[PDB]
């Protein structure tokens, strides 16, 4: 599908944080939304998800206006969110919290819940953890479950929030692998973070927003060639 | 499942406040009982056992309060670990937060009603049986239909407040990271204090007779109940 | 001697003590106010206890709320300096831990000189007319020689008022040992809950185990000193434990 | 002088997070202390500073053992700590922060502090702001006043804690130009951050630990060509 976000704006106590950004994502495509910490990148991402209500703007998921909806109604029509910090259900087993989301999708029968939950433990290599509770997993084991249950809501365009967040460079070779896995199932990923040496390697096109308006967009080999981004961000990168 | 996770998690924090708020009330009931024992009746006797007959009277406040304080401590704990923001980012509504605060409130209501019907009377009949018309404390729940200051309403307004304080916590236990975690209770804790200051100063001020549940005791119970609905249904057009 | 850190680490503790005490006496004013108009109707609308219980009973309430708002502001103000990481960087510049202790105690000298100032002149003079302005419509000098007009329960009441300023200086000592004790960058929520727990335990230990000592048998002068000395020993044991 | 550490060991509950780590920093020399998270690289750093008490170590500056000493007495031997947070005194002006720690030193006479303070505000090009408080300075004065204040206590081995720690890649040139300037005044410095792309581009030596102990202690061109560190750490491509 063709999630389109046109003319996003916001006012925090008179201050203007974002004005007229236009970012789209198609299915099977990783787009990045990055920039300097001037409000910019952060508040624009929290409107496509929906925790921050917009001032004036129009979000459509490929046919229909969803811009006046909360986050929880947007999760029915597609969009699936991943928080930055640890958000696994702490006192529940891995199979239980993978099922506690799977109990809500009402286009399944009760014997289709158990096949689909078993199809997700085999896919993400969590069949050896089907009785272990939360708060007893590692940063590469808990992160697998956090995607394996946010994929159980049948989403389109999972959009992750800082999924590097401080981790050693041996454990980004598999965070990039489960992200390139989601492109090969037809889900357009929207990544946004601080770690700019990695998302320019995984993305197909980025959206650098800075000081309000969107300043450039396109393929990451056109980003480093551009001179206008180079004054605010990525000084002498490579 | 996600309702059975919420009920099982608040209950371990509701059956823990019930033995923490008990010591606060036991000691406070023991401060006032020493003033009538260092100068009142001779304390070679009841001071332990008279305190044990005050527990179904002090249970009229700590049973609605332990559910009110229990839903603040758990929902405050689950927002800051980003478990409720991820609860309804994968598809469910705020109704599962409300349908978990009432299936628990039904449990505490039938303990509050069993406390206020034929358990408070049972001890107050026996409290004066160890010191050996217008009673309104020994009087059982059926024969509260007689005359002027029948306070059947303060025996019925604390079964309603078990249900209604369960509805004011699920929109007020949202925590803003700007204000922090302990400052996002003072909107809710002060609102609970404003309820029992009016409910008490309309019972004793209205028992001798100035204003009674005709235009004053059940309108504060209903401006404060309709507040619990407009604060809970904010996700629509303004009216 | 009164540097810049000495006039900054001892100033935030002075406001947060003085503006907690205002927030505790106003909350103990309102829920005393609505207690005192469920009695009105006898020739006194704002006169029984409603209106004129604001200068006539409030100096009584800055004496029974003063110790547990001295454990508190030295925990909620000093814990603020440890939350935004200004207490580890004072030590990382040379300002030692026994100089933090020396500078919170210099704040206490305006505190304990104020409490026995209005614990002798203002609090009983206010509280005496707080009953006369009610009964019409229905100290140390003044309480020393009354011990011989008996010929017990009152000698405990006098002797628990002379070193009541000592109860203030021990609370900032206990609130200082908690910051150098279980600190762990523990969040501000717990420092609120360990400020009410030992604050409420002080109110119980002052009014239960004060008279309970006297009823069994004791001199009354040590039963008054029990709620402060048992909180001086807890602070002393907590200081000499992590080394 | 030199700051050397000898055979550190630390065990909280059963598991030994640190097992026999040793390092040596000289004057005028950046040296990193790197590694994966939880491998002791934040525990063997804080043992050098003195926040966590060591168990079986021996921290030595040129001719004095300081391993038994706490942090406040270690800061007078010439050790400066800079935490990874704001750490500016908020309600105290930017002149007073460089004055509140200049009054700690006793070998400075009362007039000799002001010309030293005006020297420090001129050296780091922060003279133009003198009365701004500190609650509102910048993201770029929350990092330059901290160095110009922790340099005021006359250090010899200033120990940074996560200098980069989430800033813009245009600000990694301005918070690197003043780290190489910090060693130009004859002052060894020990970076221990997480983001391993610029600590290897600023230093001359490293001390990568893994789960209890050292793995390699060469220059960055003896680490990227190493084979043992490329399995528990960086990976298979770092060109
Ligand atoms: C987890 C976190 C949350 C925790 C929350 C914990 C909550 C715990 C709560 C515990 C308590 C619950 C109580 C309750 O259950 O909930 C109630 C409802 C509200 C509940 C709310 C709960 C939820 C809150 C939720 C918050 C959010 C979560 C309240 C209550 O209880 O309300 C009332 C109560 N309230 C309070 O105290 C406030 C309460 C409120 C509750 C607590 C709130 C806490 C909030 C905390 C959180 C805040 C968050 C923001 O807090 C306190 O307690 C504080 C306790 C410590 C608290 C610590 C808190 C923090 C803990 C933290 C722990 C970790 C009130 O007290 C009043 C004051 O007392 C002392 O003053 P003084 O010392 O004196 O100055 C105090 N000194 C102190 O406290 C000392 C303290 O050290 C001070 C404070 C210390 C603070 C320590 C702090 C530690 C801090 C630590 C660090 C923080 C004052 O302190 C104050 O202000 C306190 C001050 O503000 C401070 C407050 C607290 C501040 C806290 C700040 C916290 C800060 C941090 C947090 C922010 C205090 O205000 O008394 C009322 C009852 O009194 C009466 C009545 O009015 O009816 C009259 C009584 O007699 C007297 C009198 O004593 O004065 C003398 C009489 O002579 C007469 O003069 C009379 C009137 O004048 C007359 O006009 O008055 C007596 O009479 C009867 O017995 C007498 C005798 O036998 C025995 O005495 C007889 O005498 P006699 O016969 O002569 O012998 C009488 O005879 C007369 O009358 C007869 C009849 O007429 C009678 O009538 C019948 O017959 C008629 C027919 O005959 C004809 O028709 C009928 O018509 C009638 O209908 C009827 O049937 C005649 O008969 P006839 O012959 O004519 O026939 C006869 O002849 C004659 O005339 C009569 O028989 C009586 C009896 O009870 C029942 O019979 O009834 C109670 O009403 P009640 O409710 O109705 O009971
Ligand atoms: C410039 C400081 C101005 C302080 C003004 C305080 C006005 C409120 C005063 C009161 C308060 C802060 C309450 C939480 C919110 C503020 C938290 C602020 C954290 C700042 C870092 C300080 C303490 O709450 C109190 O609760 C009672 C029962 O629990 C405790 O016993 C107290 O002992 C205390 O806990
Ligand atoms: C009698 C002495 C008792 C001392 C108690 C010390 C522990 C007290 C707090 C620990 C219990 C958990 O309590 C909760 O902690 C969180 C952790 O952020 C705080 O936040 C909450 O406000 C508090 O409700
Ligand atoms: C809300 C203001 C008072 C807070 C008091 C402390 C609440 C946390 C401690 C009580 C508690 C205990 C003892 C406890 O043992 C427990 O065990 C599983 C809890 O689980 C959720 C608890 O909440
Ligand atoms: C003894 C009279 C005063 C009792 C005050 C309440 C004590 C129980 C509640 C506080 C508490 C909380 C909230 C708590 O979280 C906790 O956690 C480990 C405690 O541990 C010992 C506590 O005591």
């Amino acid at each position: 599908a063709t999630l389109t976000a046109k003319n996003l704006a916001k006012a925090y106590k008179g201050r203007r944080v974002v004005e007229d950004v236009s970012l789209t994502v198609n299915s099977g495509e990783i787009v990045g939304l990055l920039g300097p910490n001037g409000a910019g990148k952060t508040t624009t991402f929290y409107m496509v998800v929906g925790i921050v209500p917009r001032d004036a703007g129009n979000i459509i998921i490929d046919d229909d206006d969803i811009s006046l909806l909360p986050l929880h109604a947007r999760a029915r029509r597609g969009i699936g969110y991943l928080p930055q910090e640890a958000s696994i259900f702490r006192r529940l087993s891995v199979y239980d919290n993978l099922m506690a989301v799977l109990q809500i999708r009402d286009d399944l029968s009760a014997e289709q819940r158990e096949d689909r939950a078993n199809e997700l433990m085999e896919e993400f290599h969590i069949e050896h953890l089907r009785d272990s509770m939360g708060q007893s997993l590692s940063g590469g084991e808990r992160r697998r479950v956090e995607i394996a249950r946010a994929l159980a809501a049948n989403p389109k365009f999972i959009l992750l929030d800082e999924p590097f967040a401080g981790v050693d460079p041996i454990s980004v070779i598999d965070i990039k692998r489960i992200i390139e896995h989601l492109r090969d199932s037809g889900l357009g990923v929207l990544i946004t973070d601080h770690n700019v040496r990695e998302t320019l390697a995984v993305c197909e096109r980025a959206y650098i927003v800075s000081q309000g308006h969107l300043i450039a967009h396109g393929t990451p080999t056109e980003i480093l060639q551009d001179e206008h981004v180079k004054r605010v961000y990525l000084g002498e990168d490579f | 499942i996600i309702i059975r996770y919420l009920v099982r998690e608040t209950l371990k924090s509701q059956l823990a406040i019930l033995f923490i708020l008990l010591l606060i009330f036991f000691c406070q009931k023991l401060v006032r009982i020493l003033g009538a024992a260092v100068d009142g009746d001779i304390p070679a006797n009841l001071v332990l056992s008279l305190l044990g007959l005050g527990v179904p009277e002090m249970a009229q406040l700590i049973l609605p309060l332990s559910l009110f304080l229990g839903l603040l401590m758990t929902l405050g704990k689950l927002y800051t670990e980003s478990e409720i923001t991820v609860m309804h980012a994968c598809g469910l509504s705020k109704a599962v937060l409300v349908k978990a605060a009432m299936i628990l409130a039904v449990f505490t209501a039938i303990v509050a009603a069993v406390n206020v019907m034929w358990a408070g009377p049972w001890s107050s009949r026996h409290q004066d049986e160890v010191l050996a018309d217008q009673m309104d404390m020994r009087t059982l729940w059926n024969t509260d239909t007689d005359r002027a200051r029948a306070e059947l309403n303060w025996r019925i307004t604390l079964v309603v407040t078990v249900f209604m304080m369960a509805l004011m916590v699920v929109p007020l236990s949202v925590v803003n990271p700007r204000q922090g975690r302990v400052l996002s209770m003072l909107p809710a804790m002060l609102l609970y204090l404003l309820f029992f200051l009016i409910q008490t100063s309309l019972k004793s001020n209205g028992g001798k007779g100035k204003l009674d549940p005709t235009l004053w005791m059940w309108t504060v119970n209903l401006i404060y109940l309709a507040l619990a609905i407009v604060l809970n249904l904010w996700d629509t057009v303004p009216v | 001697p009164f540097g810049v850190l000495d006039r900054y680490i001892g100033k935030t503790i002075f406001t947060t003590i003085m503006m907690t005490l205002f927030m505790l006496v106003s909350l103990s004013g309102i829920i005393k106010f609505v207690d005192q108009l469920k009695k009105a109707g006898q020739g006194s609308y704002d006169a029984l206890g409603a209106g004129m219980y604001t200068l006539l009973s409030v100096p009584k309430d800055v004496q029974i709320f003063f110790p547990m708002a001295a454990l508190l502001g030295a925990l909620l103000g000093l814990g603020m300096l440890a939350q935004r990481s200004e207490l580890v960087v004072m030590q990382a510049s040379g300002f030692t831990r026994m100089q933090v202790a020396l500078s919170v105690m210099k704040t206490a000298i305006p505190l304990v000189l104020l409490t026995m100032a209005i614990g002798e002149w203002v609090a009983p003079q206010g509280e005496q007319m707080a009953r006369n302005y009610r009964a019409q419509a229905m100290s140390i000098s003044g309480l020393h020689n009354y011990v011989k007009y008996l010929k017990g329960r009152y000698q405990l009441n006098m002797w628990s008022k002379i070193f009541q300023p000592l109860s203030v200086a021990v609370m900032m000592l206990m609130a200082l040992s908690f910051i150098f004790g279980p600190l762990r960058s523990v969040p501000m929520g717990v420092r609120v809950v360990t400020g009410i727990s030992f604050g409420f335990v002080f109110y119980v230990l002052d009014q239960i185990f004060g008279p309970l000592t006297l009823v069994y048998g004791i001199p009354p002068i040590i039963g008054a000193l029990l709620p402060s000395a048992s909180f001086f020993l807890i602070s002393l044991w907590l200081l000499m434990r992590k080394s």
